[PDB]
């Protein structure tokens, strides 16, 4: 029970990490300073500066859906 | 090649290679490399349908 | 059995970390 | 009957010849 | 062209459902065949 | 001190963030934008947060040239300032202009 | 640094210098169009490769091509 | 930042991308700095010498470990009970349960039970002692030392050869067909007649006595006088036959007879030495390959094959594409003839060895095919010249590439639509309590191939029938004895047929063709039909992805100048719709999943058909292979039982606990792939930017600095690492299952 | 009797599957009330299943061992109802749909009309879909269009 | 089955609405954020140290993953 609740704390905290990093870095980052002009729902800002794949806040919602799946699946399995 | 003539595009790198468009305007300046404006019934991958081509890249049909 | 277990310690544990340290020296020093 | 330690030492002498030739080939491939 | 039934979702979906009903009544009429009976 | 404005430029009122300068600005390069405002007006930082620019010439140090260019395009698209000059600052203090080059 | 080339198919539509977030490009006079100008890249060391100038270019195939090359601090887009 | 020296563009990268790309472009010798063509071919030549010696030291390992800590001489006394042993275990992590679990009965410690068939190999090729295994180990270490010394020698400037020596292609074809494929086959025929055949029948011949003891007692007078047949007779005063043609399998060992092996390696050696006399070398006679290739013209292919000599010869990527495609087709043929006609004694009853060997060679064959089409696309980007290949067949299949891609598309959708529809129909009919409404298609054509092969198939016949002995085919109308009998009683042997009653030709029965397990041609049905169409779907969709990657590698409508961006590049950005996975590397990448799925379907089929045979439960395969809950339940759920009970809290561990741990390991590695495959780059770049901020502001720790800047991995690197984890997890999960399910049958 | 397949008239395991299901039905009718909508559906299922096994009997469906009906596809006229007749039924109705959609595209050539289906140009396309070989064979014999 | 299904359903609906909460907080950040409104308040000062929040979230996510799943992997191994 200790170990399954720390699994649960992990999965809640990673889903927080993904969606909160989407929220706070929605407008700008060190990578893309003008992300708010690109919008909430854009694919990327190109393969340059290394590549900006899934840098939109939408894409953090996209990753947080799988991590919520992970969270709630281990909750109902427990 | 005048206004309203159906042309086929001979450019290899074009989207509209072996496709037929309408000549909308021909530039009368001899310095222009690609003077003939062709409008198309189909668009490219950037949702645009006009281009400037040259004379040698166009075939009259 | 017919084991040299000190050789297992040398070549599976010590010598890989030796090798990664040597390759780190190869990939991180200027000339 | 299995193989004793002296023939394993002979195999290691043979592997030392092989390891020397590999060590020469790898460095002259590195040039 | 008529309102709300001329649309491609509606026309396509009523085509799907009409084909599935005509097929289901064909399976009821033919007593659920695996093959076409020759004899 | 280590981040000193040119004489004639005043600092905008900002309570300082964590999105700003790192060790690269000490050791490799940093960038400096100077613009001219007619009043004190509230602008979004490119590194996160909000700041207020005072009337006069305002200078700001950023880690990248794109942060300065995004700040300049936001100043054009919202508050109509088109005389931002973007400079590249070396660690020894040598100054060169990089935007605009043409004048 | 990434390598930026502008061919002769450019029509001088003034769109690749506005869509650039880094000011790599500029307009010089030219004779081969109606607009009288062509884009050029004298500042390819500051280019990050973001391909916003190629999204905005309105021809059939893009008159400007950026080629991904050797990477630097400026071209990896690093604030550190 | 001096590494990598071979790319200055990579070396001045200040980030962590420099190390990853120096590792990943280390063997792309053409794209390295200052590389000329002479230096290219000579570095590849010495790399080959080093690799051949790696293969030999790896081969010497087996001989050393079985001679030092195996049980080979103990296994010759009873080949049917005591299990082959690979090597012994020294792992300090084991507790007492695992120490006693990996220890056999009568053993003095924990060992690995060998599942690769090397004891059966070494028995059939006539090793009978650990000392012969030891001299094999010594000879392979010194032969590896000779090949490294040769590579070292051929990088010295007196023995470096010229590009003309590399690009001759006449002498290379002559010498490889004559010496590499023919003299070595002749030498292996000589080994089988001198060593393996008389050590099968007691009479042990070694390196001290081989000059005195002959293989046949009418020795080398039967060669020159034209009486070749005396090698095939039993002969006088002993002398078992060394060049014979029983055919099929041997009854007494369940394997291929050794005289047929020796006669095979004589005959194809003769054919290969004759085949290495075709091409033009320095004695005037022969074919020159430029006029021989460039003279294939007929008026439906235009210019024909003109210029394809230089197209193959100057491009190593075309040559490597042909080599990998041929080698993988050969490797699939290796896998499919080892189960069908087993070559080594007592290998067919060791079931998990047959499973592991088939699955081994088939997965490796899928790798070589996808690499063949990868280097095809690499040829298209880097080496193809449209002006040196004017209107030849290569330019025409570039010209109508739209037809090939759309027709592979049509075959793939055809096969997948109908195979999925019939399988899901069979699922719905077993769901609704109705297994007699299932669409069940007897494979008529493959049973007809069985019928002309010699299998009964009692409503099908050969077209030209049988001869007067009713065992020889009508399509081989000579040789009544020599191979109606052996081949016919092999392909209709096995358990469940050729019983005591009979009434037809299987009345004979006393040669021993009922003690063989499995028929040579397995019986087939509707599940076999459906999984063959699934196999065809897998192969065709993999060919679709790969041929689309090869032919679109130069350019398309969406990206016309693709060849200027190389083989492996990320995209051309989000514009013109978006261009994710546009490169030919990305079609390698996406076909890799389809290859793994294809070879999963192939080895899932082989495994369930053989475990249904081995558990005497072929009715379970014939009932449940037509629908997919049968594949889930009776194959995947049912045979998982000794695997996942390899360790647990209530039963103590056994020898399958390592396969249980590796099964969960592969599940973990496979799903760790999914992170790099689903989540992509800019998330990780922004995350690492926060990590950079956290490190430079933590005291006691900002005083420790990186020398390469922490960045996220690149787009192509994120794809490649996710694929490498997917593939490693795939192979380890299935290797764990295919060994632990079959070793835990009992 | 072809390879690992014999017809239903001498198949033991088909007779076992048949009797198992008929006796399971007779036990399911005989334990219930005949006026409660369960039993008349079971007698309808009984009559339907007796007709289905008689149908598998008289037209020669074919089994062995597991006693379930296997179908033979190479073009025998004795097993023509396995493949040949639902082949030409599939060709008729799929060529109807494909030719109707193709002729709809040839008569419309418009982007509003692909999302708003004009039925006056859609249902006669479907009727000439119901006679598609007579309109599609001479256009194969003529030729379609020049494009590369 | 009512107990397993009601727990499991309400867990899944709960997790979906929490990912939607992260989604519309990010959508507010792109669209409806005004620097003129949020000077030196809680919402502005959160953006001002967002690197500290996301890096500390990254560390506790790593800590939870090691100290729950490496325990499970230890149990596998032992
Ligand atoms: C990327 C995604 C994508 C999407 C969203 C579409 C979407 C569409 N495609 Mg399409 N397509 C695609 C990719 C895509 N395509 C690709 C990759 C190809 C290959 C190059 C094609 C090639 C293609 C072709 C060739 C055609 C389409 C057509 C269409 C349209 C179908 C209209 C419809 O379904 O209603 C269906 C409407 C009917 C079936 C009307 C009949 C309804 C009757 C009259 C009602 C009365 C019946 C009554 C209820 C009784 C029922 C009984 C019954 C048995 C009769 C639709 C908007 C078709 C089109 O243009 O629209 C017509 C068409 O011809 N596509
Ligand atoms: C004789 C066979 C042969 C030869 C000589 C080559 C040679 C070459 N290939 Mg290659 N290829 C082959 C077969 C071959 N290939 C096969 C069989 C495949 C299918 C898998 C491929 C698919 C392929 C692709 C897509 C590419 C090449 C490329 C290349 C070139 C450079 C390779 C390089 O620098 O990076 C070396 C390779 C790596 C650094 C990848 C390492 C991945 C490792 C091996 C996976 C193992 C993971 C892990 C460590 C396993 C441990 C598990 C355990 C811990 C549980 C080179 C000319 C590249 C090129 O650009 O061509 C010019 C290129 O992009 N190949
Ligand atoms: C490259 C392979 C190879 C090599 C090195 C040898 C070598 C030898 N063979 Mg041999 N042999 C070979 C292949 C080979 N064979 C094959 C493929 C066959 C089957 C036709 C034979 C069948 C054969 C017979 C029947 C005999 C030899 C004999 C001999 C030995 C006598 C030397 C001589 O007079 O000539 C010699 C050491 C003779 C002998 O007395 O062995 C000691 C002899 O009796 N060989
Ligand atoms: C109940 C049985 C069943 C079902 C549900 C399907 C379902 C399907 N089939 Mg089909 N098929 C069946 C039985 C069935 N099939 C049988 C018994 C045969 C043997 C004759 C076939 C042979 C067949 C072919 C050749 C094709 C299909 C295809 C298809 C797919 C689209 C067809 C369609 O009507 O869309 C609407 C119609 C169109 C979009 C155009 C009509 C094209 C038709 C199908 C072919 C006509 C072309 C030409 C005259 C003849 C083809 C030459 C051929 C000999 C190679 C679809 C999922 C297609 C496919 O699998 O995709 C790759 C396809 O081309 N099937
Ligand atoms: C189970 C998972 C799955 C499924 C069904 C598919 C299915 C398909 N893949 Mg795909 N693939 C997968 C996983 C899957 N893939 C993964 C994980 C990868 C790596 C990312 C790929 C990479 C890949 C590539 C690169 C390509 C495909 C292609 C295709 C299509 C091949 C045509 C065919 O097989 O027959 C028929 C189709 C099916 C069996 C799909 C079932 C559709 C049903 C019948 C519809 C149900 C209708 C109902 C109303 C809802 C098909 C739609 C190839 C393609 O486009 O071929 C034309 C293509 O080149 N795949
Ligand atoms: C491609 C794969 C495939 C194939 C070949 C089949 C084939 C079959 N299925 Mg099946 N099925 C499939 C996939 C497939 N299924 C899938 C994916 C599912 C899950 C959804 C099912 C679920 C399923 C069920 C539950 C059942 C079947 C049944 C059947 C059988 C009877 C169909 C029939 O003859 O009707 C009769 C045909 C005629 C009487 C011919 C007359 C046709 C008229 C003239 C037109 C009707 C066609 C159509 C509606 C178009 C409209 C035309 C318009 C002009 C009105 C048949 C052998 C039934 C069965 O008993 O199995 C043995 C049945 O119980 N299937
Ligand atoms: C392109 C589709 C395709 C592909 C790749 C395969 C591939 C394969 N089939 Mg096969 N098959 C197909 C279609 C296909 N089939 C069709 C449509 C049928 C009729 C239902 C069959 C019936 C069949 C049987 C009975 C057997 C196989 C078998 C096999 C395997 C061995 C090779 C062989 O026998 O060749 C034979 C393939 C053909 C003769 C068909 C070629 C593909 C045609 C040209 C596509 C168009 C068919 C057309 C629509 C049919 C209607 C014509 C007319 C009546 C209108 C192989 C992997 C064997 C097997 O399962 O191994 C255990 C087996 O014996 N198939
Ligand atoms: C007018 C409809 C129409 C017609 C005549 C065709 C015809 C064709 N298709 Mg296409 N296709 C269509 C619609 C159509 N398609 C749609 C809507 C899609 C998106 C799902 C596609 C996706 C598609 C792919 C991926 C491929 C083809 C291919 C092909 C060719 C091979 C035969 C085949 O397998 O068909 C296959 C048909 C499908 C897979 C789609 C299923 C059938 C659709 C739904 C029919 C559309 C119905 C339409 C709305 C009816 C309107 C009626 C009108 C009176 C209002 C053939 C010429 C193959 C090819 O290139 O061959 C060389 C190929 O790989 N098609
Ligand atoms: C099973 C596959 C898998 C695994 C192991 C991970 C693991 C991880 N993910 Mg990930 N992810 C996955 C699938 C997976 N993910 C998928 C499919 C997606 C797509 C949606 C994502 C998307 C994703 C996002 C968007 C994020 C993560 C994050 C993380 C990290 C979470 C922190 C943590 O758990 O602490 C510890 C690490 C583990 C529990 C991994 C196993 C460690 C083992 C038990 C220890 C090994 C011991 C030793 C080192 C071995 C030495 C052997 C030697 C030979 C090398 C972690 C490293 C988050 C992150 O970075 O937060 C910090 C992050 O934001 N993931
Ligand atoms: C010399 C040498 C190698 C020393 C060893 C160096 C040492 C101590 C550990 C080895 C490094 C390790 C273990 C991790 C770092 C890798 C990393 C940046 C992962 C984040 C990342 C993820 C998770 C993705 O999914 C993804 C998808 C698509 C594109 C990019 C990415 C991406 O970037
Ligand atoms: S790739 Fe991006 S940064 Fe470079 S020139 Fe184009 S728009 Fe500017
Ligand atoms: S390159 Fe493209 S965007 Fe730039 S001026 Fe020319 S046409 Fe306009």
């Amino acid at each position: 029970d200790f170990m399954i609740h720390h699994i649960h704390a992990l999965t809640i905290h990673v889903t927080i990490l993904i969606l909160l990093k989407g929220v706070l870095f929605a407008r700008s980052s060190r990578l893309i300073p003008d992300k708010a002009n690109l919008g909430f729902r854009f694919p990327c800002d190109g393969p340059g500066r290394g590549g900006t794949c899934q840098s939109s806040a939408w894409d953090h919602v996209f990753l947080g859906l799988f991590w919520m799946y992970n969270c709630i699946s281990i909750v109902i399995f427990h | 090649i005048q206004k309203g003539s159906q042309v086929r595009v001979l450019r290899q790198e074009s989207y509209w290679y072996n496709d037929v468009g309408t000549v909308a305007s021909v530039d009368k300046g001899a310095n222009v490399i690609y003077p003939v404006t062709v409008r198309f019934e189909k668009v490219n991958y950037s949702n645009l349908n006009t281009n400037n081509f040259g004379v040698s890249e166009l075939e009259e049909v | 059995m017919n084991v040299y277990p000190w050789l297992v310690y040398v070549t599976t544990l010590v010598f890989p970390l030796v090798s990664l340290a040597a390759l780190f020296i190869l990939i991180e020093r200027d000339t | 009957m299995l193989i004793n330690n002296f023939e394993v030492a002979g195999a290691f002498v043979a592997a030392l010849i092989a390891g020397f030739f590999a060590l020469m080939l790898s460095t002259t491939l590195g040039k | 062209k008529i309102p709300f039934l001329s649309l491609a979702p509606i026309s396509g979906a009523l085509f799907i459902i009409g084909s599935v009903v005509v097929l289901a009544l064909a399976n009821i009429y033919a007593k659920y065949p695996l093959l076409h009976p020759l004899v | 001190q280590a981040n000193s404005l040119p004489p004639g430029a005043s600092s905008p009122i900002f309570g300082g963030s964590t999105g700003g300068l790192l060790r690269k600005a000490l050791v490799e390069e940093k960038y400096l934008i100077t613009w001219g405002s007619k009043e004190e007006q509230v602008f979004e930082m490119p590194t996160g947060g909000a700041a207020t620019m005072v009337a006069g010439v305002n200078g700001l140090y950023l880690a990248r040239k794109e942060q300065c260019h995004a700040l300049h395009r936001q100043l054009v698209a919202k508050f109509k300032i088109r005389d931002s000059k973007i400079y590249r600052v070396l660690p020894n203090g040598e100054q060169t202009l990089i935007y605009p080059k043409d004048g | 640094s990434h390598a930026v080339k502008i061919y002769d198919t450019c029509i001088g539509c003034t769109q690749c210098v506005r869509a650039c977030p880094l000011d790599v490009l500029e307009m010089v006079p030219w004779d081969g169009n109606r607009a009288g100008s062509i884009a050029s890249s004298p500042r390819t060391e500051d280019c990050v490769g973001c391909k916003r100038c190629e999204t905005a270019c309105p021809t059939d195939f893009l008159s400007i091509r950026v080629y991904l090359g050797a990477e630097t601090t400026r071209s990896m887009g690093l604030a550190y | 930042t001096r590494f990598p020296k071979f790319s200055q563009d990579l070396a001045q990268d200040p980030t962590t991308r420099r190390i990853w790309y120096g590792i990943a472009t280390a063997h792309d010798f053409e794209s390295h700095d200052g590389m000329t063509e002479e230096t290219l071919y000579q570095k590849i030549f010495a790399s080959h010498f080093g690799h051949i010696a790696i293969i030999f030291l790896w081969a010497s390992s087996f001989n050393f470990h079985v001679a030092w800590q195996g049980n080979f001489e103990q296994w010759l006394t009873d080949p049917t009970k005591v299990k082959p042993i690979a090597h012994a275990i020294f792992d300090p992590h084991f507790g007492p349960g695992a120490v006693k679990a990996f220890t056999p009965e009568g053993g003095s410690g924990p060992v690995n039970i060998m599942y690769s068939g090397l004891y059966y190999f070494w028995y059939t090729i006539g090793i009978r002692h650990n000392s012969e295994l030891y001299e094999g180990a010594i000879f392979l270490i010194l032969l590896a030392a000779l090949f490294l010394a040769a590579g070292w020698l051929h990088l010295q400037p007196r023995f470096r050869p010229s590009l003309a020596w590399f690009k001759n292609a006449e002498s290379r074809l002559n010498h490889h067909l004559s010496a590499l494929f023919g003299v070595s086959s002749l030498a292996w025929a000589g080994h089988m007649v001198h060593v393996a055949i008389p050590r099968a029948y007691g009479k042990e011949v070694n390196w001290s006595n081989f000059l005195q003891i002959a293989p046949h007692d009418a020795g080398l007078s039967a060669f020159f006088t034209g009486n070749w047949g005396a090698y095939a007779q039993p002969g006088a005063n002993g002398s078992p036959p060394i060049l014979t043609f029983i055919g099929g399998l041997n009854p007494q060992t369940g394997s291929l007879p050794l005289g047929d092996i020796a006669h095979h390696h004589l005959a194809i050696a003769v054919i290969f030495i004759i085949a290495g006399h075709m091409y033009r070398t320095n004695f005037g006679i022969g074919h020159n390959l430029k006029e021989l290739v460039d003279g294939q013209v007929w008026p439906g292919v235009g210019a024909g094959h003109r210029g394809l000599y230089d197209t193959v010869n100057n491009s190593l990527h075309f040559q490597l594409s042909l080599a990998l495609a041929s080698l993988g087709t050969v490797t699939s043929l290796v896998a499919q003839q080892m189960y069908a006609l087993p070559p080594y004694a007592f290998m067919a009853k060791d079931h998990t060895t047959m499973a592991a060997l088939y699955t081994h060679h088939q997965y490796i064959a899928g790798f070589l095919l996808v690499g063949a089409f990868a280097h095809a696309a690499i040829f298209w980007v880097r080496d193809y010249d449209p002006e040196a290949n004017k209107d030849n067949v290569l330019a025409r299949v570039l010209a109508h590439k739209e037809a090939i891609i759309s027709h592979l598309s049509w075959v793939s959708l055809f096969l997948g639509f109908h195979t999925l529809g019939l399988y899901v129909h069979n699922d719905v009919m077993q769901a609704f309590g109705r297994p007699e409404d299932q669409i069940l298609i007897e494979p008529v054509f493959a049973q007809w191939v069985q019928a002309q092969s010699g299998v009964l198939i009692p409503g099908m016949a050969p077209i030209f029938g049988f001869l007067q002995d009713n065992a020889t085919l009508g399509t081989t109308p000579a040789a009544a004895g020599t191979f109606g009998l052996g081949w016919f009683c092999s392909v209709n042997g096995g358990p469940g047929l050729t019983e005591a009653a009979t009434g037809i030709l299987k009345t004979c029965f006393d040669n021993g063709y009922g003690k063989l397990e499995t028929p040579v041609f397995l019986p087939i049905g509707p599940g076999d039909f459906l999984v063959h169409h699934a196999i065809a779907l897998g192969i065709h969709t993999t060919v679709l992805i790969l041929v689309k990657g090869a032919l679109d590698a130069r350019g398309t409508k969406l990206m016309p100048d693709k060849k200027d961006f190389g083989y492996a590049f990320p995209c051309d950005g989000p514009g013109r719709g978006g261009t994710c996975d546009i490169s030919a590397w990305d079609a390698f990448y996406l076909s890799m999943f389809w290859m793994l799925n294809t070879l999963g379907w192939i080895t899932f089929y082989w495994h369930w058909k053989h475990l249904a045979i081995w558990t005497d439960n072929v009715a379970s395969f014939n009932t449940n292979s037509v629908y997919l809950m049968g594949w889930l339940r009776d194959y995947l759920w049912a045979y998982s039982s000794p695997l996942i009970n390899g360790y647990g809290p209530s039963a103590a561990v056994n020898n399958l606990s390592v396969w249980s741990w590796m099964f969960l390991f592969g599940h973990l590695v496979w799903a760790t792939g999914f992170m790099f495959l689903i989540s992509w780059r800019g998330y990780w770049q922004e995350l690492i930017e926060t990590l950079v901020w956290a490190h430079e502001r933590t005291p006691l720790a900002n005083l420790v600095r990186w020398k390469d800047k922490p960045v996220a991995m690149s787009i192509v690197q994120g794809r490649l690492i996710g694929l490498a984890h997917f593939t490693v997890g795939y192979i380890l999960t299935y290797a764990a299952f295919v060994i632990a399910s079959t070793a835990g049958l009992s | 009797p072809l390879g690992n397949t014999i017809p239903c008239s001498e198949s033991q395991a088909f007779k076992d599957l048949k009797d198992a299901r008929i006796n399971g039905l007779k036990e399911k009718i005989a334990a219930t009330d005949p006026a409660t909508q369960y039993a008349k559906d079971l007698t309808a299922s009984m009559e339907l299943w007796e007709y289905r096994y008689a149908n598998y009997e008289k037209n020669a469906s074919c089994d062995k061992d597991s006693g379930q009906p296997h179908l033979i596809v190479d073009g025998r006229l004795s097993h023509a109802g396995d493949f040949i007749i639902p082949s030409i039924l599939f060709l008729w109705l799929a060529g109807a749909l494909g030719w109707a959609g193709r002729d709809y595209l040839l008569k419309t050539q418009n982007a509003m009309d692909e999302i708003l289906i004009d039925f006056s140009k859609a249902v006669p396309s479907l009727v000439l879909g119901l006679a598609w070989p007579l309109f599609a064979i001479p256009q194969i014999l003529s030729g379609a269009i020049r494009d590369n | 089955p009512t107990q397993i299904s009601l727990f499991t359903h309400h867990m899944w609906i709960g997790g979906f609405l929490i990912v939607g909460a992260g989604a519309h907080a990010a959508i507010f950040m792109v669209r409806d954020y005004d620097p003129a409104v949020n000077q030196n308040n809680l919402l502005d000062r959160v953006l001002r140290h967002r690197d500290a929040i996301i890096s500390h979230l990254n560390w506790v996510c790593l800590f939870l993953g090691f100290h729950s799943f490496g325990l499970y992997v230890h149990n596998d191994t032992m």
